[PDB]
């Protein structure tokens, strides 16, 4: 019942830039805790708080500042972001008891430079008639291409509602040019439905890629469109 | 680190049981908690053990704690695909908020699903907008089949991935290939079943 | 709040000139427990004075017993000097055989 | 017949990092244990200090205390952070824990806590509580401490079961030391200002009787001082009488003590 929320959920930042990770909790818990999770390590405590105005150093506080302006909100501030702060950050809260209630986590990537950031192109590939004939099933394939960096969330939407059943997305994007320094990525996903579901012309199918890039405040000196955090999608209607 | 987990990683087949272990040196040791973490997701508490010689159960999950040995095991009975995750052991040094948590680095479990009726095929799929572009979908192959990268570096092939149509109780493997190229030639660098359907 | 230590100096056995004895310095009623106790012969620090473990009474005030071997004479003076945060200057209490 | 067993803990926290914890243990007026900050283990100060505990029972008990000392130290430090900035270093904490032993297998256990030299907190029944006069801010520490069921269960067993049992054994094992008789030696002196002093030293146990006397007449001007300890676990006492100079002769100091067995000490001036 005691829920904790984190914002943003995903962030791309530049070295030397400022990053604020926010944590909100409406349980009236005095105590809040910031952790980072890195491969080959358990969660490590950065900063904690016993109440409003209170912040305390954890195990690895260097390069981080904490802020507890109210009971509800605990902020983690990276004044001068470094690549070594690329991580997944978890916030937690609790009362006097021993249980800590964890938020859903925040993925942070700190790049050296933002020059290569590019949003995806998204295409939706319609099921083959052969598949429908052979299996009585219909697989849609979604393809996101030409994006950098690799921080995307791909999701499937049928009639304005997200579907999870019959979905599978590549565990990681693959590199389009493995030879090159800052290769663009491609990601694919499948949605499989029954033939009759796809054959229904009132079923609207959409593949959505949430891309994480620059904020409105980030400086941009290049010619192309500013590669901001955005959604790119592709859609098709069912048909007989 | 005062909390060590074993194995580091393991692969099991659907229906099999597995044992995950936790060894710690944390003093004092008020309680031990097991978390499940799906890839790119948060921490889901499975159980908490508190007693000197404790035993808990939560559906197909059961756990033991032996404080004298400073050792805990998590048993997963009859693994399902959705058990694919990292399992994290956490020891708390106090029965209150004055405590610090001590996290293990986790154990990666992969459960290979049972493919009931394989029907391997390679289909061509066309772009909803511009029909000139296409992908090749290798689907409905057995978990025994391995999908290799292409020799051509202008061809792209994904690693195999399994989807679950829950309502139909149906699972199928697939892989995708595209370029700028025929579907007959797409998976030439892979050892694919001989009965693979290539529609005309 | 800090409380001013009481010092009591007394001999273990009946004092007789030229006869080895033990001199006790009993310091009580102080808070906080950080204290420095010196036993002096003719104003000079006596070496290797034994200290009891610090303790406290029912009223939560601390006490400690310093003691040393001494041989009283007609000339020699013996004193106990205590510095404690509750006092601006160190307090000296002289052994009076009478 | 009634002996009080006292475990006395003194903890000083100078700042966020520096702290020290020292403990002494008393059965009546005899020291049975010492636990210096510098020491990993509890020291016996008597041959019988282990009581009737086996080596395994003692090791388990000591280990519990070892964990406690480290834990207590961190807990105070964390509670200070929690109340910030209401309370600040330096901080002195005292614990007085033990049991009073009555005849016929009866006892009362206690655990009292003083903060900055003032009794504020006790363990009673199954939980921590503040006592009358305690500041309100302590309500949060008490809430946190009471959240820890494991500590609660441990303390309960410690106070209800362990103390009485341990002390029963201590009384058996240390019988000869507890019941020892040591003879007082007296001597007289005078400081003009005149005031006569009767020194009584080397007696055990504590109960004693000292009065200045003219023949058979108890001089009601006798002022008994406090009981002062010797290093050898005997007691010192002095009784003073204020007199007019010239009226010295005829005065004696009578000392009654259980060790003399009827033979009172009389010293004439
Ligand atoms: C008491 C006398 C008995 C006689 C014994 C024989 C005497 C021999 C001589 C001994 C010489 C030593 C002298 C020392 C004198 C001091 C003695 C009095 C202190 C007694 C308190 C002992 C507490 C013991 C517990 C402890 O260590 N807690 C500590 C560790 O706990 C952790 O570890 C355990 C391991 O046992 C528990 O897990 C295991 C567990 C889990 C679940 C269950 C069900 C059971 C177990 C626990 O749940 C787990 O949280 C815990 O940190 C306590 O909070 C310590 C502090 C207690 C003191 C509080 C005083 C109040 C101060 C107010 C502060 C106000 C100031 C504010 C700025
Ligand atoms: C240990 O002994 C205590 C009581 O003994 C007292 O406290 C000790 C710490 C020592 O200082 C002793 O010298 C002292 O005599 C037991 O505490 C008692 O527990 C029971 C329940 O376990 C309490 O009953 C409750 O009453 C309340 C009403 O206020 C109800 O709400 C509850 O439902 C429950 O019935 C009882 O009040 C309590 N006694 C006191 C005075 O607080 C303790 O159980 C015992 N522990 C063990 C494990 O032996
Ligand atoms: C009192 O004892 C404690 C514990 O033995 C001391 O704390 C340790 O100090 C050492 C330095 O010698 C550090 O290496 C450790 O990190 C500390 N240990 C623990 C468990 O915290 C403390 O310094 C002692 N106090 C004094 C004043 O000597
Ligand atoms: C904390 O207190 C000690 C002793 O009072 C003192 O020497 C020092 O200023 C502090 N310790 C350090 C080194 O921070
Ligand atoms: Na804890
Ligand atoms: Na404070």
């Amino acid at each position: 019942e005691a829920a904790v929320t984190q914002s943003p959920r995903n962030k791309v930042a530049v070295t030397g830039g400022k990053v604020t990770l926010s944590c909100n909790q409406t349980n009236n818990h005095n105590n809040m805790y910031w952790y980072r999770q890195d491969t080959g390590h358990g969660l490590r405590l950065i900063h904690y708080s016993y109440g409003a105005g209170s912040t305390e150093k954890g195990d690895i506080p260097d390069g981080y500042k904490a802020s507890r302006p109210s009971q509800e909100n605990f902020s983690l501030i990276l004044e001068l972001a470094t690549p070594s702060q690329t991580s997944v950050y978890f916030c937690a809260s609790g009362d006097e008891g021993y249980t800590q209630y964890f938020g859903p986590g925040t993925r942070l990537l700190v790049l050296e430079d933002l020059r290569n950031v590019t949003p995806p192109k998204v295409s939706l590939f319609e099921p083959s008639k052969a598949e429908i004939s052979h299996t009585q099933k219909a697989t849609l394939v979604c393809l996101a291409t030409g994006f950098y960096p690799d921080h995307v969330e791909l999701s499937w939407w049928v009639n304005g509602k997200e579907v999870h059943s019959g979905v599978c997305t590549d565990p990681q994007p693959l590199k389009e040019q493995p030879a090159l320094n800052d290769s663009r990525y491609s990601l694919s996903s499948r949605l499989r439905v029954s033939a009759t579901f796809w054959q229904n012309p009132r079923n609207h199918f959409r593949c959505q890629v949430q891309f994480y890039g620059l904020s409105e405040n980030d400086e941009w000196t290049q010619d192309r469109a500013k590669p901001v955090t955005q959604i790119v999608s592709a859609e098709a209607w069912g048909r007989a | 680190t005062q909390v060590e987990q074993s194995p580091q990683s393991l692969v099991v087949r659907q229906g099999e049981n597995c044992v995950l272990q936790c060894n710690y040196s944390v003093t004092p040791d008020n309680h031990l908690r097991w978390f499940k973490q799906d890839t790119g997701k948060g921490l889901v508490s499975l159980t908490v053990l508190v007693d000197q010689k404790d035993k808990t159960s939560n559906g197909r999950y059961s756990a033991t704690l032996d404080k004298d040995a400073k050792h805990s095991t998590l048993h997963i009975t009859a693994t399902l695909l959705d058990d694919t995750a990292t399992y994290i052991c956490v020891v708390g040094d106090r029965g209150s908020a004055l405590g610090r948590l001590h996290f293990g680095a986790g154990t990666q479990l992969i459960v290979i699903p049972d493919i009931q009726n394989p029907d391997p095929a390679v289909y061509q799929l066309r772009d909803s907008k511009s029909s000139d572009k296409s992908v090749c979908l290798f689907t409905d192959f057995d978990s025994q089949t391995n999908v290799s990268q292409s020799k051509d570096s202008d061809v792209y092939i994904t690693d195999k991935c399994v989807l679950d149509m829950r309502s139909m109780d149906f699972k199928s493997n697939s892989a995708v290939a595209w370029s700028n190229f025929a579907c007959a030639n797409a998976f030439n660098n892979s050892i694919i079943p001989e009965d693979t359907f290539f529609p005309s | 709040i800090q409380k001013t230590p009481q010092i009591q100096v007394y001999s273990r056995h009946p004092p007789e000139n030229g006869k080895p004895n033990i001199l006790n310095c009993y310091v009580t009623q102080f808070h906080p427990p950080h204290i420095e106790i010196q036993m002096l012969k003719n104003g000079k620090k006596i070496p290797k004075v034994e200290m009891s473990d610090m303790s406290f009474s029912k009223d939560w005030s601390f006490y400690i017993l310093a003691h040393t071997e001494f041989t009283p004479t007609e000339t020699d003076t013996y004193a106990c000097r205590v510095k404690h945060a509750s006092m601006a200057e160190p307090k000296t209490v002289y052994w009076d055989r009478d | 017949k009634n002996y009080t067993f006292r475990c006395l803990q003194m903890s000083s926290f100078a700042n966020r990092s520096w702290s020290r914890t020292d403990s002494v243990v008393w059965l009546g007026d005899l020291q049975t244990h010492r636990w210096s900050n510098d020491s990993a283990t509890i020291s016996f100060t008597k041959p019988w200090s282990q009581g009737k505990l086996s080596n395994q029972q003692w090791e388990k008990l000591q280990h519990m205390f070892q964990v406690y000392r480290v834990s207590f130290t961190r807990d105070i430090q964390e509670l200070v952070k929690m109340m910030s900035p209401k309370e600040d270093y330096p901080i002195e904490i005292q614990l007085s824990a033990g049991c009073e032993m009555y005849p016929g297998n009866a006892s009362e256990s206690f655990l009292h806590v003083a903060f900055q030299g003032k009794y504020v907190v006790r363990f009673w029944g199954t939980s921590w509580q503040t006592v009358p006069g305690a500041p309100s801010w302590l309500d949060l520490p008490i809430k946190v401490l009471n959240a820890d069921q494991g500590t609660s269960a441990t303390v309960q067993m410690l106070l209800n079961d362990t103390c009485p049992l341990f002390v029963r054994g201590l009384l058996e094992a240390g019988k000869s030391d507890l019941e020892k008789q040591e003879k007082p030696v007296a001597w007289l002196s005078s400081v003009p200002s005149r005031q006569l002093v009767c020194h009584v030293s080397g007696f055990y146990p504590k109960p004693v009787w000292v009065m200045w006397m003219r023949g058979d007449q108890e001089q009601q001007g006798t002022h008994r001082g406090d009981f002062l300890p010797n290093a050898d676990e005997t007691w010192y006492l002095q009784a003073t009488l204020d007199v007019e100079a010239g009226e010295e002769a005829g005065l004696a100091c009578r000392v009654k003590h259980s060790s003399l067995g009827g033979q009172d000490i009389i010293l004439y001036w």
